[PDB]
């Protein structure tokens, strides 16, 4: 979410 | 049936553990195994008020208490309760303490029949709470007025005079507490505390008005140091549970700013530097202190929370005592989280402090610093890159010189987040070095918790500077692949083992991302295969890993990873299915990106994902209904699904016709999957108590009707389900909502009512003059909000307005109402920031009238000039936001005005100020009436603009110059991470146009520039 992250 | 075996045992074995452990059984074979009944009952009862240590005394009367319950249904064995009773109050103190432990006994059994008495219980509690003899005594009653509480609340109507009572043997309680606390009786002290904790929970009719009188109680002993640590902890998570439960009653009396101090007062007391500095508990005070402030920021207003915190942030940043510098950087730290939106306009504030602890000489404060800076940045987290021109010498310089190993972890734990938001074009100034130093130190540190943070590091660098990281992709990747041998060996590695490798497969694919399949298509293949090897292993963290970079994947490989579906869907779908059980949360965190690969799969892979709609709905709408954390989560992943096939169906964002459909605009098979998600979407916002659910639902909600429109929300003529969709959303507007039923708010529940007002927005905007009969319940509560008693409802209200008034244009039938409001809002309102949100609404709807409106030009202008030029006296950028909002906002406005009634004008002073404040700094939307005036003013080559050409090819000088560095941007940036300058392809060419007549007049000083000599030719 516009962030690397998917956690 | 060997129970009487037990009880002999009980009472006659030598060893005392014996008999204690025999009547531990006993008890579990009460109700399995229970003629001679009255030998047994006798036996222990004797053994009961007899048996010297209290321990066996104890295990005799839970036998007791089982057995009681048991002859209780069958109403045998009448005379227990009455003796009961009578022993309670007799004249020996051993007597009684064992007679109201054996009736907690028969309470915690919650036999039915003890509804019967709960005023024997009540008049015989009221008076052994006060048992001068025994504090068991009267600590124990304290227990069982617990169950005496709710045995008074089963029944239909509480009776009143029960409650009286109970609620006058409240302030008895306190005084066990204040016995337990000064004969230093922490065991009895922490039951105390948990029927303090129980009191939360009852109805107001039995605490009397004591909550918040228990909540200042409870705050003088959790910050007076004399009282033993253990027992403050009981304190700080008392009051941290009346935040949760019981906020309404802390608001009423302001204890807030009460709390927030005491916690940060208890917060500011020395603590194990030492173990802080290198350990990898919460129930040291100082700790629990800061849970408090976090959970003050998450339920109360930022006026109660953080006005305090930052009140007294310069004193104690500048204070010799570390732990109060230290204190004042945490506190910071966690309230950000709550409070994302204050904390931002404090960053004026905040930034130069968290400055101030980087430079500090002792490593405490050092490391609080960092902490703070680790939480601005995953809530804030462009906002806190900005200032990396000072943060990343300073960071740098403190993971070189660090000491202790947990500095480091939160030096490069700092490092990463910044660089992970830091702007394309900036990275690029310090990349190599960067590079250099991330590998320099991943040769050195050994130890694998800092090697995952140094990885995380360099792949955010990857992130930040998409293409620009290809000159490091391949060297990254032949270090990193150390890292991802033998994957389905888990046996033998350290949780943090798993860590390394898991963090290493996610880094890579988002170097994928960053340089796309092209410079990725070496090692799709090896890592592909790696990666599924990830997913069939048996770490929940490692096939979480997998899923991450299958996620990605299908972001660089789009289509192409259709072939893949067959595999992996089968592995997703069992990830999902798992048992969620304590709760494990590395199968939580697995699920979490397991859904997320679905969804990008599903967008991914078009045509192909559609044999998987069925049971992907199936899978994802099972876990909605008995998930115990994924439900938005998965809820979200549905309406991807929905996107993938509605985008499968060419149709085409925003491309939906407007207003109520009487059919389908979506083949009828897609049209079952939308009322498929749309039915579980409705269902999980009505009478739903989560406010996380109701959020995330009508964010879903919200997106989907702008990208497919109404017909997400209904279809055939039929508005069953968007009527219910409003009177929910009109339900949170009033406050009255179930999530709400449980005047400053939290931003919590300031944003609950941004979402709903956007369910409008969104619904205005989709249906334009069909949403009049919609919005006609809402606009008075709607335009009640805008004169809120608070800046920030009133903020929001007036700009849903306008948005509003956007979606409907010149079929709105309420104009003339909705200008009156917003001009008096333009006029009167004491918030620059709701005077310019009021500007946009004015010009939209000024736009859009069709009567006649030459009566409020004058006062309009008026009111716009002032609010212009309180702006230019503030020209922090929190209020450099607001201002250039402003700026742009109120110039649209004017400019939307001139174009309406450009004869009610007068241009001559009008257009020098509008020139004064171009070229725009944001809200570059407000430059559409801007280039139409432009165009309009010198096609009739009006005199005032004429003779300012100069500063307008200086402001298409930069107009341009900025749409160019926007296009390099993106192609350059990595794959899925407002900055146009121009609204439409039309208005770009008639722009355009312009520019070469411009160049045709005036001596062609239009190419004398080289930015627009490129676009002119």
């Amino acid at each position: 979410g516009g962030a690397k992250r998917h956690r | 049936a060997a129970l009487p075996a037990l009880i002999h045992i009980l009472q006659n074995s030598s060893n005392d553990g014996i008999k204690q452990l025999a009547g531990v059984e006993a008890r579990k074979q009460v109700s399995k195994h229970w003629a001679t009944q009255t030998s047994v009952k006798q036996s222990l009862l004797n053994s009961a008020f007899n048996e010297g240590k209290d321990a066996v005394r104890h295990a005799n009367a839970r036998v007791i208490a089982s057995i009681g319950s048991e002859e209780l249904d069958e109403k045998k064995w009448p005379e227990l309760i009455p003796n009961l009773l009578q022993a309670a109050c007799d004249s020996n103190p051993k007597i009684r303490e064992t007679a109201i432990f054996i009736i907690l006994s028969l309470l915690e059994s919650f036999n039915a029949n003890l509804a019967l008495h709960i005023d024997d219980f009540l008049n015989l509690f009221a008076q052994t709470i006060n048992d001068s003899a025994s504090l068991e005594t009267r600590s124990l009653s304290a227990q069982a007025l617990s169950y005496v509480s709710s045995l008074i609340e089963e029944e239909g109507e509480i009776n009143p005079q029960y409650a009286a009572k109970f609620a006058s043997l409240i302030p008895s309680v306190v005084q066990v507490l204040d016995a337990t606390i000064r004969e230093g009786d922490t065991t009895n002290t922490k039951l105390i505390f948990n029927c303090l904790n129980d009191f939360l929970l009852l109805d107001s009719q039995l605490t009397g008005n004591t909550i918040a009188d228990l909540v200042k109680l409870a705050l003088q002993i959790a910050v007076n140091s004399d009282v033993d640590e253990d027992i403050r902890v009981f304190a700080v998570q008392f009051v941290t549970s009346a935040l949760v439960y019981r906020k309404s009653k802390i608001n009423q009396a302001k204890l807030g700013p009460e709390i927030t101090l005491a916690a940060l007062k208890v917060a500011s007391e020395e603590i194990d530097v030492e173990d802080e500095l290198t350990n990898e508990e919460e129930n040291t005070p100082a700790l629990t202190a800061l849970r408090l402030i976090s959970n003050a920021s998450g339920e109360l207003s930022p006026s109660q929370v953080g006005v305090p915190i930052i009140e007294h942030l310069p004193t104690m940043l500048s204070s010799s005592n570390p732990f109060e510098r230290r204190s004042i950087l945490l506190a910071i730290s966690v309230l950000v989280t709550g409070s994302p939106d204050y904390t931002l306009s404090q960053f004026d504030k905040i930034i130069p402090a968290t400055v101030t602890g980087l430079k500090d000489s002792e490593a405490v404060v050092q490391l609080a610093a960092l902490k703070c800076i680790v939480q601005l940045s995953t809530n804030l987290q462009d906002e806190v890159a900005r200032y990396h021109e000072q943060y990343l010498p300073l960071v740098i310089d403190i993971i070189d010189s660090a000491k202790h190993v947990v500095i480091y972890k939160y030096a490069t734990l700092a490092l990463d987040g910044l660089l992970e938001f830091i702007a394309h074009n900036d990275i690029i100034k310090y990349l190599d070095p960067l590079m250099n130093k991330l590998f320099q130190m991943l040769e050195t540190q050994q130890s694998p918790k800092l090697r995952a943070a140094i990885v995380s590091a360099i792949g955010s660098c990857a992130f930040a500077a998409g293409s620009g990281f290809v000159p490091y992709f391949k060297t990254s990747v032949q270090y990193l692949q150390q890292f991802i041998q033998n994957v389905s060996q888990i046996e033998g590695l350290s949780e943090d083992d798993i860590e390394l490798k898991a963090l290493t497969f996610e880094n890579i694919s988002t170097m994928g991302r960053a340089v796309k399949s092209a410079a990725f298509a070496e090692y799709a293949e090896p890592l592909v295969n790696a990666a599924y090897e990830a997913i069939k292993t048996d770490s929940a963290r490692l096939r979480e890993s997998g899923y991450a970079f299958i996620a990605n994947m299908a972001k660089v490989y789009g289509k192409d990873f259709a072939p893949f579906l067959q595999t992996i869907i089968p592995e997703i779908f069992k990830t999902l299915e798992q048992e969620e059980y304590t709760v494990n949360t590395g199968i939580a965190y697995e699920k979490e990106v397991a859904a997320a690969a679905l969804s990008e799969l599903a967008i991914a892979s078009k045509e192909h994902f559609l044999e998987y709609v069925e049971p992907s709905l199936k899978v994802l709408a099972e876990q909605v209904n008995e998930s115990y954390g994924l439900k938005e989560t998965a809820l979200h992943s549905m309406w991807a699904i929905v996107k993938a096939v509605l985008l499968t169906a060419n149709l085409k964002e925003g491309e939906y016709p407007k207003g109520v459909p009487s059919g389908s605009y979506v083949d009828a098979s897609a049209l079952a999957v939308i009322q498929t998600v749309r039915e579980v979407s409705l269902n999980n916002v009505i009478e739903e108590v989560e406010t996380s659910m109701v959020i995330s639902v009508f964010q879903d909600l919200s997106e989907m009707l702008r990208l497919f429109g109404p017909i997400i929300i209904m279809d055939n003529g039929d508005s069953t389900h968007l009527d219910q969709l409003c009177r929910e959303a009109l339900s949170v507007l009033k406050g009255e909502h179930a999530c709400q039923t449980i005047l400053d708010a939290s931003e919590t529940e300031a944003t609950l009512l941004d979402v709903a007002l956007d369910i409008y927005v969104a619904l205005s905007t989709n249906l334009v003059g069909g949403f009049a009969q919609v919005f006609t319940t809402a606009k008075p509560v709607i335009l009640q909000l805008c004169q809120s008693k608070s800046k920030n409802k009133r903020s929001f209200a007036v700009g849903a307005l306008s948005e509003i008034a956007l979606g409907m244009r010149d079929e709105n039938p309420f104009i003339q109402e909705l200008l009156e409001a917003l001009i008096i809002s333009l006029t009167n309102d004491k918030s620059l920031e709701v005077r310019c949100n009021a500007s946009y609404g004015v010009g939209l709807l000024i736009e859009y009238s069709s009567f006649d409106v030459s009566a409020i030009y004058s006062p309009v202008l008026k009111s716009l000039y002032e609010i212009l030029s309180v702006a230019d006296e503030k020209n922090d950028e929190a209020t450099k936001e607001i201002v250039d909002r402003t700026f742009s906002n109120v110039c649209g406005c004017v400019a939307r005005m001139i174009l309406k009634h450009q004869n009610l004008v007068p241009l001559e002073h009008t257009i020098p100020a509008l020139l004064s404040h171009l070229p725009f700094n944001t809200a570059f939307e407000e430059y559409d009436p801007i280039f139409k005036l432009f165009l309009k003013l010198f096609q009739e080559q009006n005199s005032t603009i004429i003779n300012e050409a100069p500063k307008v090819i200086a402001i298409f000088a930069t107009v341009f110059e900025k749409e160019s560095e926007r296009i390099e941007l993106e192609t350059n940036s990595t794959l899925g991470r407002k900055r146009k300058q121009f609204q439409s392809e039309e208005i770009k060419q008639q722009v355009i146009e312009l520019l070469k007549h411009l160049n045709q007049q005036f001596n062609g000083a239009v190419a004398q520039n080289p930015v627009l000599a490129q676009v002119i030719a």
